[PDB]
């Protein structure tokens, strides 16, 4: 008991001489005080956390880095109370507005081989562990009283400054006031609080013994570790495997991992120039459309068009707030021959945001929750894709209701369900790349139709013999994505006066014959031109002239886009008749 | 343990000796025996260097009039194989379940995740439901399932080879129409199968005795008054100690066939051998690397690969085309 504090006052002094003395670098070059400088540079910025490394602590004093592996609970306290006595003799005198010394959350990382969740045997209870995984959930941050103060009820006696223990363990209020039995309540005005989250860590997929569903563990983040990771991340946790103390079997407890170290597994001025010169080089168009479909070959138009959807037009707000689209839609009609699934996978992989779908659905649903017994709202994919791109196959398989809703979503660009207890709106901002295998109106919700075709001549068969081994055997995306990420966000293209009179005279003469086309034959179905398709043409020309960072588009691409469209509309002309 | 297998594989004629080791009772069908043997050991699941993810699983789809030991072909492959499972089509994915003991609403494994490396034996394929149909196709060309259920949003793995048997409509397969009519199955699903064997019936006199005598005798020695040891240990061994290689001498030996046959089929009412058939042929290329320990592509088992990939295509054809294409190719391919 009396030797307890006498040991501590000798550990809190050897943990302080570590931060105050540990250096790096050799004698030839020159040295660097590693942790004083980070304490100062993190305090003056207003961060209050250092990241101690366990190899250093081991190499300085070998005993401490062992205690820290065996009794991490009652020694992290001494470490974090020496970090506060060193951050005092380094930054003082604090200037004017701060003179109270804050508290330093000492995190800690390491370079040691990770265990796994399946290797957490109960002999590892309250020992630093180090496990990898994947975040699967994330609670909302909450408060957690640290330094609490109570008060009696009848005689109004106070007993303040009481300190909670960290982790998930409560506190046992007295019952002996020194007044009725339990006269003590909490004074909400005087209780310091800190944030805390609660994640959920699933084990990596390539370490399940493959007969079942992966197991998971529960974490407990703290002041500065909160809101640091997002469901879907890979991490590497260093925590204190411990047990809940809120006091199937008789003596069973719950268990969590109190996290005290976290990691994550994975623009420049000079990088800007490899975008600049590439946008400026004369044949900037085809260089991309060549390296966006290596496996599948043939008919680069179906790859020419896809180049634009990755960039897109620009979002305009007229004075009326009547905004305009900023995305495009594509249909690849034709037999399912698996030649298109490859392309879907590619465009999804090489996209800033993208989802390939065949669960809850695409658009929002209203489902009767078991718990609430009432209806709740399920925003599907097209609400999660913000500016991204959504790929779809088998356009006749999707649920009737779902297909209706996707029709309306591509129409208005938002989903608004007014049902049992749900009246909300979700902005759908994504790009539809559909593959077909159909009303003249859901078909007209798009603007570009590509159907598949072939021949059988023996020179054509030589082309086929070529294409045989191009698959038998089986500009980079890793920079293509980081190029688009800067191209989309720096160009403001509009049309020049000449493109206007080009398009007017193209579109008027496209209309002018549809009359004599439909007035005689009228084969119960056809497809004429509409102003929506014209606006599609304009937003295609924008995406073309954005490849070049060219703030003003001209006749350089309008005619070739119009011919691309002469392909894309004649396709549906042949299909619909 | 291997020292026998060395010379047993070096017999150079292990094909015939292994074909008549599976299907131990059921007489005949040395045709479909071949295909199913090809399927059992499998092939080679090579990873294409262009990020295209070609699969290394052989999926089979029997079909034929009732009473032709299809179900027995399923049940025996249940036994001989390893880590196999089974199901009927009249549970395919993980579902929320209230545990018997723990009384918590957990998630339980379905029927396509319990074959994550082995085989999945589907029965009564026709009787599947629309949700079941829209869920089975996803796992063929992706081999990976997502579950955004009431439990939690996960994405697990499923690498299984599918062995199923459908039924003929009208109580009898009639080969006037194409096979895509008597099967009663959605069209982009049949493409997800490598082999399409069509079972039928026969009234030939000389085989009536052959089949009768066999059944009668199998009812004489079963009642209370390559064997099954070489090939089980052999599917265990040959699964492991081979890694077939791929040269480029066969790369042009096939196209000379495709350029002809594409025209030959498109000429009439049919769709010729397409890329999803070349993939099956090239998968069955290595299907014999597991039997011979050969593991080197040669112009010999290419005569076998092309032969099989057309065997599973001439049958699924029209009345006079199933014989016109025969008169051309069955005499052309120099069987
Ligand atoms: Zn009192």
């Amino acid at each position: 008991a009396d030797e307890g504090q006498a040991r501590k006052s000798q550990l809190q002094r050897r943990f302080k001489e570590f931060l105050r003395q540990y250096r790096v670098g050799t004698d030839r070059t020159g040295f660097t005080f590693k942790y004083r400088d980070e304490l100062k540079r993190h305090y003056n910025l207003g961060e209050y956390w250092i990241e101690v490394e366990m190899e250093d602590l081991a190499s300085f004093d070998e005993d401490l880095a062992d205690y820290l592996y065996k009794q991490p609970a009652e020694h992290l306290q001494l470490l974090e109370e020496a970090a506060k006595e060193v951050a005092d003799e380094v930054t003082r005198p604090r200037p004017s507005g701060e003179e109270v010394l804050q508290d330093i959350q000492v995190m800690l990382k390491s370079d040691a081989s990770p265990s796994s969740i399946r290797s957490l045997k109960s002999d590892m209870m309250s020992h630093l562990v180090k496990i990898p995984g994947i975040i699967i959930a994330a609670s909302a941050v909450r408060a957690k009283a640290t330094r609490i103060s109570i008060q009696c009820r009848s005689c109004r006696n106070t007993l303040t400054n009481i300190a909670m223990r960290p982790g998930l363990e409560g506190y046992a209020l007295p019952r002996k006031c020194n007044c009725p039995l339990d006269p003590y309540f909490i004074m909400p005005d005087k209780c310091k609080c800190v944030d805390f989250q609660t994640l959920k860590l699933q084990e990596l997929p390539d370490a399940v013994p493959h007969g079942e569903m992966p197991r998971h563990m529960q974490l407990y983040c703290d002041r500065y570790l909160c809101d640091k990771v997002v469901p879907g991340n890979r991490v590497t946790i260093m925590g204190i495997y411990s047990i809940k103390k809120f006091g199937v079997g008789v003596g069973i407890r719950s268990s969590y991992i109190r996290v005290l170290g976290i990691q994550v597994d994975t623009v420049s001025p000079q990088e800007e120039e490899e975008f600049r010169r590439l946008a400026a080089l004369p044949n900037v168009y085809e260089v991309i459309s060549k390296s966006i479909a290596p496996s599948i070959f043939g008919g680069t138009d179906m790859k020419k068009a896809i180049a634009c959807l990755l960039f897109g037009g620009s979002r305009k707000r007229l004075p009326d707030g009547l905004t305009r689209r900023g995305d495009i839609n594509l249909l690849m009609l034709g037999d399912p021959g698996t030649a298109k699934s490859q392309l879907l996978k590619f465009v999804e992989k090489c996209s800033p945001i993208g989802v390939y779908t065949s669960a809850a659905g695409l658009t929002a649903s209203v489902m009767r929750d078991p718990s609430s017994r009432n209806f709740i709202m399920e925003g599907g994919a097209m609400v999660l894709a913000d500016g991204g791109v959504v790929c779809i196959d088998e356009f006749d398989k999707m649920r009737e209701d779902d297909r209706v809703a996707i029709h309306e979503a591509m129409e208005q660009q938002t989903i608004s369900i007014a049902k049992a207890g749900i009246t909300t709106t979700l902005n759908s901002r994504c790009s539809v790349l559909a593959a077909a295998n159909f009303m003249p109106t859901i078909l007209s919700r798009f603007d570009m139709i590509f159907i598949v075709k072939d021949e059988h001549n023996e020179e054509r068969d030589v082309m086929l013999a070529k294409h045989v081994i191009t698959l038998h055997v089986s500009i980079d995306l890793a920079k293509l994505k980081k190029f688009i990420a800067y191209c989309r966000v720096k160009c403001g293209p509009r049309l020049s006066a000449e493109a206007a009179e080009k398009l007017k005279n193209r579109y008027i003469i496209m209309r002018s014959g549809a009359r004599q086309h439909e007035r005689d034959s009228d084969r119960r179905s056809s497809i004429p031109i509409t102003v929506r398709q014209l606006e599609a043409i304009v937003r295609i020309a924008e995406a073309l002239s954005k490849m070049k960072l060219q703030p003003f588009a001209t006749e350089a691409d309008v005619e070739e886009a119009l011919r691309l469209f002469q392909v894309s509309t004649l396709d549906a002309a042949l299909s619909g008749t | 343990d291997v020292k026998m297998i060395t010379s047993l594989s070096k017999d150079q004629q292990i094909g015939e000796k292994i074909f008549a080791s599976i299907a131990p009772s059921i007489y005949g069908h040395e045709d479909i025996k071949r295909g199913l043997a090809l399927a059992l050991f499998g092939g080679e699941p090579k990873n294409p260097g262009g990020k295209h993810k070609v699969r290394g699983d052989i999926n089979v789809l029997l079909c034929g009039d009732p009473g032709t030991a299809k179900s027995q072909f399923l049940k025996y492959i249940e036994k001989v194989s390893s880590r196999a499972i089974f199901t009927t089509g009249q549970g395919l994915t993980a579902y929320v379940q209230r545990h018997p003991v723990s009384r918590e609403w957990t998630l339980e494994a379905g029927a396509l995740v319990l074959a994550d490396r082995g085989v999945c034996l589907i029965d009564e394929f026709d009787k599947m439901n629309d949700q079941d149909r829209t869920s089975i196709h996803e796992a063929m060309e992706q081999q990976s399932i997502s579950i955004s259920k009431a439990g939690i949003v996960t994405s697990l793995q499923a690498r299984c080879t599918v062995i199923a048997a459908a039924n003929p409509i009208g109580g009898r397969y009639d080969p006037s129409l194409t096979f895509s009519e008597n099967v009663d199955l959605t069209e982009p699903i049949i493409s997800r199968f490598d082999i399409l064997c069509v079972v039928r019936d026969t009234v030939d006199p000389v085989q009536d005795e052959m089949l009768a005598r066999f059944v009668v005798g199998s009812h004489v020695r079963h009642h209370p008054s390559l064997p099954q040891e070489v090939l089980k240990k052999y599917i265990i061994y040959a699964k492991e100690r081979v890694h077939p290689k791929l040269n480029q001498m066969d790369q042009d030996k096939v196209a000379k066939m495709y350029s002809d046959l594409r025209k030959e089929s498109m000429a009439t009412g049919s769709i010729p051998i397409t890329v999803r058939h070349i993939e099956s042929m090239i998968r069955m290329a290595e299907a014999h690397a597991r039997i011979h320990l050969r593991d080197y592509v040669i112009e010999d088992d290419v005569n076998m690969a092309i032969r099989v990939m057309l065997e599973s295509f001439i049958d699924t054809q029209k009345f006079s085309v199933m014989r016109s294409m025969r008169k051309t190719f069955a005499r052309y391919l120099s069987f």
